[PDB]
């Protein structure tokens, strides 16, 4: 019985081989893994920072496959001191990363195999997402200027910088990165916007549901008087979708340049 | 005048069946040992337990031929003051605004800044009139109070209510004070009621006096009808002789 | 006759001149380092086509209004709160106002959720919970000191239990938009937010600045100011409403500001006086200076990221309260 | 002749049932499947229930003597710093030990760390900050009750902005790692944590127990007690440290907590007396048995979702906040 | 023998006690007279050592009880030669009259009943407050507090098997009756243990009624000393007071205005 925490795991543990194989049945998961329906399915103990170590065991596992993100240390750690094997996995924005979440779920769960086509029709359909991208510039000029919103306190809104899922999801889509200077995630000013100067708005399905929906992230203090505002130039993806970094990377990357480019047609 | 008629008030019932007046130009001394009314005969001329206090109260007490009742909180600032028996600053006031705070009730200004200085004055306390209130001895603030309560009632017949004014003052003050209060209350139509400590002195400077024995009026009239052995001992459970001077003076037998 | 306080004109108009100068100082900032030949055009008329419209007009400007109105109201505010209790640390946040507006706000951040309704969410939120402690503590009709303080922090832990278990419930998105919003920002200034704050802030400063003799005469003693015939018990209500509205208001958009209904009207009372005619307005001139003056280093210290301005108020704070200290140990 | 110091031993032995009885029912609760008959062969029988003697032995039992110790240590400097600051509100928190702790702990989640190396930030990180309240307020060498207050609420200012900006710079795991902690829980109760934190609370509370006959004469008064020759100077340091030793050991692995500093020595100063010999017991017995009740409805209210107990100890005072309140309206 | 000499103490900016010197002896009791705030509450507290006892005011001269200078005796060992009733504050915590009481015993301790739980009670009846014992003291009146609290310093000075009483004003805000009762009982508690009382009051009538010693305490210095026959004049009453004063007789004598 075997308990993942974080989507792009789920995504992984599923596309090693649905459910149940004969070698290993999924139990439970966090609130986080939402694609596919087999991973929607799963009981969930809470979202993947917050946990109840005999929650997590009432889904009786015998293996934890936990992100990096995984936590509480503290319920690590009691889950750990029950005896069940816990496997934590690394998050470095980039094919590797991706790679060893395939080939590394495909060995804890003992199936080599599976990982082995797993990862090569991801990488495959990877090289082919290069390809596709390096077609054309979204915009037909030097990479865009993007900015992603990940959410807002109220009308300020909080930002991707560096370090970032968005930050290297932009690049890999063929355009530049509209906020500079910063790593991780931050409150955005209007100072920040306007010099910035975001050529597109990229914000997931739930952002945009949260600020109320295309109008209502334009009109937000400062986003008006844009590029991006002026042009009201607005991508929403979904977040598991966007920003897991799992093995729909090469389909994820391929619709952000997709989107990207139709924006700036 | 002021007059309560068979004022009752209520927890028992502290006050009962009392009926007094208190009249312009005299003083009256409000005699009785501790809890027994004193104080609740006082906040009920006030008028602090009939325009909105939960305790309940009879009969009634009649302002200048109007009840207490019908007169509202403003009005009644404008003919009756009252001195509770000490309180601090608690914000450091200068001495004129919190004197000046005594003009409050009259209201639409350098006729209030005049009263204001003539009654520190009167009241001996002038020349506090810059210093911070938090920095003065019990009788300076005392004076203080007396001044803005003074500064209340002018005009140009009201009523003064104190409530042991006297207290903690040294010994010159405690007469001065007192003999302030007669020569104010002469000289205006001002009538006082005063709530004295100390037997004494309600003999040497009251014109009325009031004893409150049980819940009750036991004795009332001038200080040399009502100060006596007897009275005294059913008033204050305590075995007083009388002696004369050159007014009478109180000594335990 | 005399004597008294003479320098009060002269503290508040030298408060008046700066909270002018540090506003203008307020526009000539910051990041996005700007040149404003186009405003004039965009304002009205000029040479050059829209461009600084954009900016000082839309963004900039609102901000520093804001800031002001944010300063002289939780200033003002203050000095009223202040005056009512006899006390001076009474913040204006007793009402439960400020718990109020935050359970508002992150119920509706947490319970789908739109824009212009997360204002009302709090607003409408910090006055219900104004009237829920109100409504404990009165006995109808008066009420008590000590008694509004008690209903006041009863609530208060009922109103942030529901925070506590709205936050653990709450997925990402919710958890760091909550904390910054509960630190307080003008980050999102704009102007009909503050066209639809000021009629309430500059209402309850007027409701506020006419009971300013009655609130003198309870300075000393809630007693003899009743025999001085004010009406203490509306007193109170008056002056509870109209913080509960103006605080109200001001939390809504601005989020949690602390330390200028503390500062800003102490500050003005060790210059001057506690003469209520005098402290209303200072407190305000005041406490719209300091926090236009921390909103500027909100913007700039670091940039391009907006510290929350409570970050820095309290920064404010701590040495001010560092420093009575050190005029407050002889003997 | 003479009297009423009786009743407290019948309150007192049925506090200690109540306390002994609440730790069975909250060793006898887990996720939903497991009977006491496997219980009971899980830790005195075969190793067909090996897999539930592990839970009951690792997982359980340090979670509940947690709840005893954080609960009987809260509860019982609770007693202490009430009696030394003669009024029934003062928390342990006012060293600004609980403050401190949350900033060590804070700036260790955004430091280089882990892991057994975070509650040595949390509890230096406390010991630091009461320090550094007690160097100033101090006056080498005599105190100052209002002192200690102002300069622990000078710092609680510095310390909540180091916070705020903390929680504004940290990346998401670090967001929702703060806001959490600071709710406090004892999801994280181990044998090895709470094998070095009981050492702490067990003597800061020795040495607290010496003190209670000299913190009796302190509750009539600082300049009375020093007439009967209680060095009221040396006490305060010692109540000081105990409690910076205890409570700075308590946060530094539960979080926060709070109401039951309030709330526990206070229900036992209602049943019986104030007197310092009946209260500290009392007190550390119905804190423990009060927050064991708290926790174990965090266990199981909403498993296998783990509620923050900061969650349920809030839900714990209010109605008995709003008790209080009913019974002292008047006046 | 308690004994000021030549005591002089200073709060900036001024001297408020210059160049004093009284002597308190077990037996007599001293009432402390003069102008509000000429120094008495701070004679008092010298004489209990509180500006002596700490481990920022200058003091000069010597005060000595039975031999031994003040500064030298360690507190809680003065606790068990003097102690001191200031007209007090109601508690902050409901304290039983019992409880409070008991607290009078604290100076002598090693728990500590029941001997020192009997005195207790003696000192109740003695105080005229032993059907108060259950009583909570918040619920009292200020003159039943008064009499718990007098009740308690008695509690603490019971010899049964030479010790200094301080009352700072310990009658004000008592009726008559009470007034004298007090009075009489603390002459009396004097003179069956060999006791020293130093009595603050505000009737100067009062000191001549139960006081066996006098000091007038003006401008800052004692400017009269001795029995109530010899200080009760009109002269010194009027420096010290700066108030009219003429002495009347009785079958002691008392004090009139004008």
């Amino acid at each position: 019985r075997v308990i993942v925490i974080g989507g792009a795991l789920a995504e992984t543990a599923f596309a090693l081989g649905g459910a149940e194989t004969p070698r290993y049945r999924l139990v439970g998961a966090d609130t986080t893994c939402t694609y596919p329906d087999a991973a929607k399915r799963l009981p969930k103990v809470g979202y993947q920072r917050a946990l109840s170590a005999e929650g997590l065991l009432s889904l009786r596992p015998d293996l934890v496959l936990a992100s990096a993100e995984a936590g509480p240390p503290t319920a690590i750690a009691q889950v750990k001191g029950a005896g069940v094997t816990v496997t934590t996995f690394d998050e470095r924005h980039d094919v590797e990363s991706v790679r060893a979440k395939i080939t590394g779920v495909a060995q804890a769960l003992d199936v080599r195999d599976a990982g082995a086509a797993l990862l090569q029709r991801f990488d495959r359909d990877w090289q082919a997402a290069r390809d596709a991208v390096a077609a054309r510039v979204p915009g037909g000029a030097q990479p865009p200027r993007v900015l992603f919103v990940l959410n807002h306190t109220g009308t300020q809104a909080l930002v991707a910088g560096q370090r970032t899922a968005a930050d290297a999801m932009i690049r890999y889509a063929g355009a530049r990165n509209a906020m500079q200077g910063f790593d991780h995630y931050k409150p955005l000013t209007t100072e920040a916007l306007a010099a910035a100067a975001p050529d597109v708005v990229l914000i997931s399905d739930e952002g945009l549901a949260a600020v109320g929906g295309h109008a209502a992230l334009l009109a937000t203090p400062g986003f008006g008087a844009t590029p991006a505002g002026r042009a009201r130039r607005v991508v929403s993806l979904d977040a598991l979708f966007l920003l897991g970094f799992g093995p729909r990377l090469p389909l994820a990357v391929t619709t952000l340049h997709r989107r990207l480019s139709d924006a700036l047609a | 005048m002021l007059t309560a008629h068979h004022l009752d008030v209520a927890h028992g019932t502290i006050l009962r069946d009392l009926s007094l007046s208190i009249e312009p130009g005299r003083v009256t001394a409000l005699l009785g040992r501790n809890g027994a009314g004193k104080s609740t005969l006082l906040k009920t001329f006030a008028g602090e337990l009939t325009g909105s206090v939960g305790v309940r109260v009879t009969g009634d007490v009649t302002l200048n031929g109007e009840p207490l009742a019908r007169i509202d909180a403003p009005r009644l600032a404008c003919l009756r003051a009252v001195l509770p028996q000490a309180a601090q600053p608690a914000f450091p006031f200068s001495v004129d605004e919190i004197v000046l705070l005594g003009r409050y009730p009259h209201a639409r200004s350098h006729r209030d800044r005049d009263i204001a200085w003539r009654a520190l004055e009167r009241a001996g306390a002038d020349a506090l009139v810059g210093r911070d209130v938090t920095t003065l001895s019990g009788g300076e603030l005392a004076r203080v109070q007396f001044a803005r309560v003074l500064a209340q009632l002018w005009p140009d017949p009201r009523y003064l209510l104190l409530d042991e004014p006297t207290a903690a003052l040294d010994l010159a003050h405690q007469h001065r004070l007192l003999d302030t209060v007669r020569a104010v209350a002469r000289e205006w139509q001002l009538g006082v009621l005063a709530i004295v400590h100390d037997p004494n002195l309600a003999a040497r400077h009251a014109d009325a006096i009031a004893m409150l024995a049980d819940g009750t009026i036991v004795a009332h009239g001038a200080p040399r009808d009502v100060m006596t052995p007897a009275h005294i001992a059913q008033c204050y459970g305590f075995a007083v002789k009388m002696v004369e001077t050159g007014p009478p003076v109180m000594v335990p037998a | 006759l005399g004597t008294s306080r003479r320098f009060a004109p002269f503290v508040l108009a030298a408060l008046a001149i700066l909270m002018g100068a540090m506003s203008v100082v307020a526009l000539c900032v910051g990041a996005y380092r700007i040149p404003l030949a186009e405003a004039w055009a965009a304002l009205s008329g000029d040479p050059a086509a829209q461009q600084a419209r954009a900016v000082l007009l839309d963004i900039r400007a609102p901000r520093v209004v804001l800031a002001l109105l944010v300063g002289g109201g939780f200033g003002a505010t203050g000095a009223a709160m202040q005056a009512l209790f006899r006390n001076p640390l009474a913040d204006p946040g007793l009402v439960g106002v400020s718990s109020g507006a935050a359970l508002g706000a992150t119920t509706l951040i947490v319970l789908g959720a739109s824009a212009a309704a997360l204002p009302v969410a709090a607003f409408a939120g910090g006055l219900a919970v104004a009237a829920l402690v109100y409504r404990l503590a009165a006995s109808r009709g008066r009420l008590a000191l000590p008694l509004l303080l008690l209903a006041g922090i009863a609530i208060n832990a009922l109103v942030g239990a529901a925070i506590g278990l709205l936050t653990f419930v709450a997925d990402d998105a919710q958890l760091r938009s909550l904390t910054f919003w509960s630190l307080g920002s003008l980050g999102g200034a704009q102007w009909p937010t503050l066209a639809a704050v000021a009629p309430c802030v500059a209402l309850g400063g007027v409701l506020l600045v006419r009971e300013r003799d009655a609130l003198n005469a309870l300075q000393l003693g809630e007693t003899e100011a009743l025999h001085l015939g004010v009406p203490v018990q509306r007193l109170k209500r008056r002056v509870l409403v109209a913080v509960a509205l103006a605080v109200g208001a001001l939390v809504s958009c601005a989020g949690i500001i602390g330390f200028i209904g503390l500062v800003a009207p102490h500050c003005v009372r060790l210059a001057c006086g506690p003469d209520q005619r005098i402290v209303l307005p200072g407190a305000a001139l005041l406490g719209a200076l300091l926090t236009l003056a921390a909103d500027l280093a909100a913007r700039t210290v670091a940039a391009p990221a907006d510290i929350p301005l409570g970050v820095l108020t309290a920064l404010l704070g701590a040495p001010f309260f560092l420093a009575l200290l050190w005029k407050n140990r002889g003997a």
